Formats: C-alpha cells, structure tokens, sequence
C-alpha cells in the first residue's frame, strides 16, 4: 500500500551536481530500506545506492567510486541521493525502490516513477 | 546477490549509551577482526549490525542472511546433529567437514548414539568447550551472506583455540564474510581488516601493518 514520487531531476553541465529526492507515503517509512537505480536508455538497469532502515548502513554501485551519497529523513519521510561530478554518461532515468527484506539479499518490493537527469556537455 | 561493501556510519545514533562514533566497511570474503577493551561494545556492535541487515517486522524471512555465534553456547532439546543443522537441510559432506573443522570428530564418536546422541532436558550434559564447539558448528553450518562471531573461543586451550581459528575460520570460511570478535594478536595478524573499539568508539580501522606503523 506504499507509493513513491521522485523529484530533483534536471539538466546540469558536464561535471555538475544534482540532488534527487523520493517521497515515501502510505506506511511507516522506518520499516522500509531504500534504494536508487538508473536506466540509461538502451543499456541495462544499474544499481546506484541503498540505505538501511535507520540510515546507519549504505552500499553503492561500482560506478559511483565516491561521487554519490544516499541519505534519509525518517521524520519527513524522504530518501535523498546527492550526486556530484556527474559525467555525461551518468545521464539516465533514476528510479527509487523500497523494500522490507534482508539487506544482504534485497527484494525491491515497491518502485517509483523515475526522474530524468541529463548531463549535457553543451 | 551481494553488495561488495557495506558502509556503517553510526555516529552515536544507535544504542547511544554503549555505542558512539563507530564507522567502518565490510567487504565480501574478508575477515574483519573486532577487538578492543572489555567495555568497548563488541557484542553490542554485532547486535547493532544485525538489526540493520535483518528482515523487517513480519516478513516470510525464508532463508536468513546473517549467521550469529553468541558467547553463551546454546543447546536446544534434540540430537547433536539437530542442534548443528538447526532447521537447515542436512548434507553429509557439508556437515562432516564442519564437524572436522570445529574439532568435534573425536568427541562425537566416543558418545553412545554419536550424531543422534540427544541433548537437553531429557539427555546427556556437555563440557564447557564441547558446548562452544557445537554453538560454533551450528553457526558455520548455516550458509549465510554474513557471519557474526562474538568470542567463539572460550573454555578452549590455546592448542585447540589456534587450530580451530586456522582450520575453521581461515581455511573453511576463507570465502565467507566474517566479523570475528577476538582478542589474541595472532588472530589480528591473519585478519584482512582490524576494528579496534574503545569505550564505544572506533579508534582504528586498517591492517596489522598499519596498526604496527601507528604504534
């Protein structure tokens, strides 16, 4: 019975910065862990970031190499993804997922609508 | 499948009286050696770690991903084999190797009904070290993505304590993810990463080489 809604997408320059943000609604946010994914049209789905129920444990995609940071506000019911040093290849639709499974073997039970991020060299 | 790194950033947010300012990484198939003073918060940290990676509220749970080995050796009513398996399907080759690595082969054989020797409220009583070896065998038998081993060595001579660390923790579990709360400097030398706690905080995270360079 949960529902998610992403925001923060847009078009920054090559080597820019952007902050995505999802909205958990309909149930207790604290019970769910969060995750971020991306879809570069034509290419495969890419895991971006994941955060535990409290926010003490995180894990990122091999391609982040330190650039992105996943945060959450259990009181205001939002998960935020801070992306820095965005290179043009990071252009993709960023989806947010929520699950209530083991953090070691994650089952992404719910998903968002995706927000478009574009890294235009021009 | 598995995230090759888990970044824990508990800056006195969880279990605030005991734990405060612990930051560390855990990577696949690495031996993390948790060490420190008595009041460091080693068991509290393993418990904290567990409460983050665990399924939430009422979920089917199915196969569990964390395998915990407490300090207090537990013995449920049932056979020596049932206690080790602990619900999980039996496999002779998986079981026999776990028994040999946990050095229980000779101990089990001398007993009357062997693997089917019943323990608990209706059956035989056990040695301090024998309970600890069953408690460790039970934990290593479970195929889990992560292994939390809170002082798995207790009431064991340094001859068997260093033989079980070598055969079970380093040779058998070579590719599993371990978090082993240990004291001995020999355990720290064979570790991939060393976490040293002090009064609830993380003071050192690194390798035995970096540790000896800093001191």
């Amino acid at each position: 019975q949960v529902q998610l809604q992403e925001s923060g997408g847009g078009v920054v320059g090559p080597g820019g910065s952007l902050r995505l943000a999802c909205a958990f609604s309909g149930r207790t946010f604290s019970d769910y862990w969060m995750a971020w994914f991306r879809q570069t049209p034509g290419e495969e789905r890419d895991f971006v970031a994941a955060i535990s129920r409290s926010g003490i444990t995180t894990s990122y995609g091999d391609f982040v190499e330190g650039r992105f940071t996943i945060t959450r506000d259990n009181a205001k019911n939002t998960v935020n993804l801070q992306m820095n040093f965005l290179k043009p290849e990071d252009t993709a639709d960023y989806y947010c997922a929520a699950g209530t499974s083991s953090f070691l073997r994650r089952e992404y039970d719910y998903w968002g609508q995706g927000t478009q991020v574009t890294v235009s060299s021009a | 499948n598995g995230d090759d790194s888990l970044f824990f950033s508990n800056f006195s947010l969880l279990g605030t009286p005991v734990l405060k300012d612990i930051n560390f990484k855990i990577e696949r198939g690495q031996l993390l050696a948790v060490a420190g003073s008595t009041g460091a918060g080693k068991t509290s940290l393993l418990m904290m770690i567990m409460g983050e990676l665990e399924p939430s509220e009422g979920k089917i749970k199915h196969s569990g991903r964390i395998s915990f080995c407490p300090q207090f050796s537990w013995i449920m009513p049932g056979t020596i084999k049932e206690n080790i398996i602990f619900g999980v399907s039996y496999d002779e080759y998986r079981y026999r190797s776990v028994i040999k690595a946990c050095q229980l082969e000779e101990d089990i054989s001398k007993f009357p009904e062997k693997d089917n020797t019943v323990l608990g409220e209706g059956g035989i009583t056990l040695s301090g070290g024998q309970r600890a070896r069953i408690s460790l065998a039970r934990a290593v038998y479970k195929d889990a993505d992560l292994y939390l081993l809170d002082s798995p060595f207790g009431y064991l001579d340094v001859l068997t304590e260093k033989e079980i660390f070598e055969s079970c923790v380093c040779k058998l579990m070579a590719n599993k993810t371990r978090i082993l709360v240990t004291s001995k400097m020999e355990h720290l030398k064979k570790a991939d990463k060393i976490l040293i706690l002090h009064e609830g905080s993380s003071y050192f995270y690194g390798t035995f080489s970096e540790l000896q360079n800093l001191q």
